[PDB]
């Protein structure tokens, strides 16, 4: 069960580590060995990759750690009155860079009047909306002009409804019962690629069941997928 | 002068990449993915190639094979810098055609005396 | 019956952040101090403060080539190319490569051979080199908190038609009840001792199957505040 | 009337940028290698501020804060806690054993100046 799917994230993890890893190495030695040759907004420009290149690293790292956290049951949720509105917005300001380096389009739209209300922990919250986000574009189509993910805002049944929409790869049906458990990525040719853990959904499923929420999918080969989060206030 | 066909998708890669093979006074034309690289063999024909694996639309193996079935473009060498660390991986893109396969993360100075004795004799 | 092992796994995968983080740290830190500081900067601690940049990624390189040995020895990918070579200089390479790391702990690192150099061996230099380095980290990773003489030894012998490597420390030493699990993939000794000393536990297993493909074996000797001896036995031909 | 700071961490590669970031102030800056280091140093001066690891041989960070609380001379230092540890039950510890605040590693170097002004500066 696990033990079959630990190995492959083993590697899972050394790949996407190296990525970033590649890029501070050899940007900080070509400036440790270029210093007559760097111009000053070059030499400024590389030592942003650099700091940004860490900073993907750090997100990695915070991912394996809140997933140890979720499987300890050491992550202690605590709830306080939020804009919903404001916390979306918030989060697809921070996923744009790595959005236009893909070339996918972030949206946002609520059904219901701004400001919504709700009594939620901001910084998970953020953190469910964010690797939702982040699916969204790494998952995305490999050539097309039209490639998008939206957040969609609405309130039902006593409490709130989160979606995620794109218009990406999508899902096969078989692959949708497993994509929220923990190691688990669809293996393919439009996937290979496309870095990651499998780790994700699964600390999204335990964030969202932590608040008394749920978190299901729907999606459809070649044309895209929706991801539905319902939290109550 | 001499003029190199730098492949890989990741825009940070190719950016430090080129700044290192420009310090040399080469030339560097992109591309993002395999098929782009072929492409951009009928405007011209490098000096060299460097190629990553791991792409989409085609990736790096299938770019070297074709290399091979053609005339002109089978003498180019191709210096294959690539994120995948095993041995079987280097001993198939060497099969495949490649001069040599350097390991991502890479020494810039390393790659650099190895792009110059592909180019020079 | 036995879930024991995805307990372990959790650990490891809090052990992998904890061990990539520190290096981590040092990179940020570094590149952001560099970025807001080039009008105060001189020319030697610009370059100094670069090089941390560089030796760190470079550590943390190592680490994430021991994810990825490891997992190519659980899908038995990692296929040996053995060669002629001298276990002398692999030694002396070995304790060259681990002197900077060993002078920040305070632990000297020395090196006999029983018999004459050059011993001539047929292994793959990478991989005895790889075993050698774990090894020798190990001697310097868990030593003693405060003591003036540490050290770490490479013993080299020949026994049995083939070589015989000693890692001597005087170190923390192993409990009698964690000696027969050390070599285990994810297992660490959790003690006062060893609680902020950072690691996987996959070092020793990796350096297990690759002394198990060129079918030799290691063992260990322990004694709890007196230190360890690893024996890596390897045939010659 | 420069303002003393002792820096406690077992990394030296980690007090090096934090006494560069701090000295850019014009701060004097004393180190510790571990907890048990740092509250000998206490005999020789009295800092105005405390930047303590938590994870460190000998004596590690929380056994540092519980023993300044005691004193009546040290219980009234100010301690950044600046931490490899991102529990919230680590934090939460912390701040109940007197540090003022807690920064994870890895840190800002400019947010980290900003606090520690923040702390010295009432
Ligand atoms: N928006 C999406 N479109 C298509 N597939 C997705 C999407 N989001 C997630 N997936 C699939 O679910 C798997 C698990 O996602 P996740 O848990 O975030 O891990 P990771 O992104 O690291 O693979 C992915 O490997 C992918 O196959
Ligand atoms: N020389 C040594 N002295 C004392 N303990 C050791 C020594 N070498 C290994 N160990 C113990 O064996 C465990 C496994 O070692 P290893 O497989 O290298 O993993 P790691 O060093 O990442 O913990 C360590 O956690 C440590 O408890
Ligand atoms: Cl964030
Ligand atoms: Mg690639
Ligand atoms: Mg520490």
């Amino acid at each position: 069960r696990i033990d079959r799917m630990k190995t492959e994230f083993i590697a899972n993890i050394s790949h996407e580590l190296r990525t970033p890893l590649t890029a501070i190495k050899a940007y900080a030695e070509t400036i440790y060995n270029s210093l007559g040759e760097l111009d000053l907004s070059t030499l400024k420009e590389f030592l942003e990759v650099i700091i940004d290149q860490s900073n993907h690293l750090e997100n990695l790292l915070n991912e394996l750690l809140d997933f140890s956290r979720l499987e300890r049951k050491s992550l202690q949720i605590n709830r306080e009155k939020v804009d919903l509105c404001d916390l979306v917005e918030s989060a697809v300001n921070a996923i744009k860079e790595f959005a236009s380096s893909h070339n996918v389009n972030v949206l946002f739209e609520s059904n219901v009047p701004c400001p919504v209300e709700a009594y939620i922990d901001p910084t998970r919250i953020r953190q469910v909306l964010l690797n939702l986000l982040n699916n969204g574009v790494k998952y995305s189509k490999k050539d097309a002009p039209d490639k998008y993910v939206k957040v969609i805002l609405d309130e039902k049944d006593g409490g709130v409804l989160i979606i995620v929409e794109d218009n990406g790869i999508g899902i096969p049906d078989h692959a949708k019962d497993r994509i929220f458990e923990q190691f688990y990525r669809v293996d393919s040719s439009l996937t290979y690629e496309v870095p990651g853990t499998g780790l994700g959904l699964a600390i999204t499923k335990e964030i969202v069941e932590l608040h008394g929420g749920r978190i299901w999918v729907e999606s459809e080969v070649g044309k895209g997928s929706r991801f539905f989060v319902w939290i109550p206030k | 002068s001499k003029k190199v066909l730098l492949v890989d998708d990741s825009a940070v890669l190719r950016k430090i990449v080129s700044f290192n093979l420009k310090k040399e006074g080469y030339e560097v034309i992109e591309a993002e993915n395999g098929q782009i690289a072929l492409e951009k063999l009928s405007e011209f024909t490098p000096d060299l190639i460097v190629l990553d694996i791991m792409m989409p639309v085609m990736d790096g193996f299938t770019v070297l094979k074709k290399l091979q079935e053609k005339e002109e473009w089978k003498r180019i060498p191709v210096i294959v810098l690539t994120a995948k660390g095993g041995e079987e991986d280097e001993s198939l893109a060497l099969s495949l055609g490649a001069r040599k396969v350097m390991r991502k993360p890479f020494s810039p100075s390393q790659f650099i005396e190895e792009v110059k004795h592909l180019l020079n004799e």
